[PDB]
């Protein structure tokens, strides 16, 4: 009683039900460095001008 | 007369000479801390400067390979 599969069938992408856990770190990666500190503030001017050898501004 | 009409008295100059005093040491003590920030943050990396770029890791395909192993 076996019915042949039609064009296009077996090319599908299907569904599986399975018990096995699935696995948390499949690559075994190390943990990722710490970040840069991202700091975060309000915009004043820069303190007495650009201070830069004889410019007062 | 002349010093009524042409000068003023010593606290102007005085208290000008203090003020400019203070803007310049603020200045000198600022371009210290600046330059010894700049040498720890090109030491170490850790701050906004001297950041070099990286990949970008959104550029990574994250998609079955046609091999199970990448
Ligand atoms: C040459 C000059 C041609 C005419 C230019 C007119 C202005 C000249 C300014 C030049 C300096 C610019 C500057 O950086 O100023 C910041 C700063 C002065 O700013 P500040 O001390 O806050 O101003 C004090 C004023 O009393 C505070 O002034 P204020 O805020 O009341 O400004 C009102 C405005 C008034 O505006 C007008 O009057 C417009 C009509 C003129 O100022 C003026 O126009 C009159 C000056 O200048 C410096 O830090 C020192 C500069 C030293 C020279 C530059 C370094 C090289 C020296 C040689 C160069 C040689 C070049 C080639 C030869
Ligand atoms: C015996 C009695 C007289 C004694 C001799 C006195 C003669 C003095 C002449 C020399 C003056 C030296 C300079 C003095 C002025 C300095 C610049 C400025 O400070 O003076 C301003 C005043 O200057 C005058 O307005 C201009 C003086 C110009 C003198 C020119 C004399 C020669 C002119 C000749 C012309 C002849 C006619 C043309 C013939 C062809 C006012 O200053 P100011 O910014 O407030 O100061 C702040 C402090 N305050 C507020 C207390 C004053």
């Amino acid at each position: 009683g076996w019915v042949r599969p039609d064009l296009g069938e077996l090319s599908k992408v299907t569904k599986v039900k399975t018990d096995r856990p699935l696995p948390e770190n499949p690559y075994h990666s190390r943990a990722r460095p710490e970040p840069n500190p991202e700091a975060e503030g309000d915009l004043k001017p820069a303190k007495h001008g650009s201070r830069l050898f004889f410019w007062t501004m | 007369w002349i010093a009524r009409t042409f000068y003023d008295g010593p606290e102007k100059n005085y208290e000008k000479t203090m003020a400019i005093l203070q803007i310049e040491a603020e200045k000198a003590e600022l371009r210290l801390k600046e330059l010894e920030v700049r040498r720890l943050m090109r030491a170490r990396g850790d701050g906004p400067w001297y950041q070099y770029p990286t990949i970008d890791k959104a550029l990574i395909d994250h998609s079955p390979k046609t091999t199970p192993d990448n």
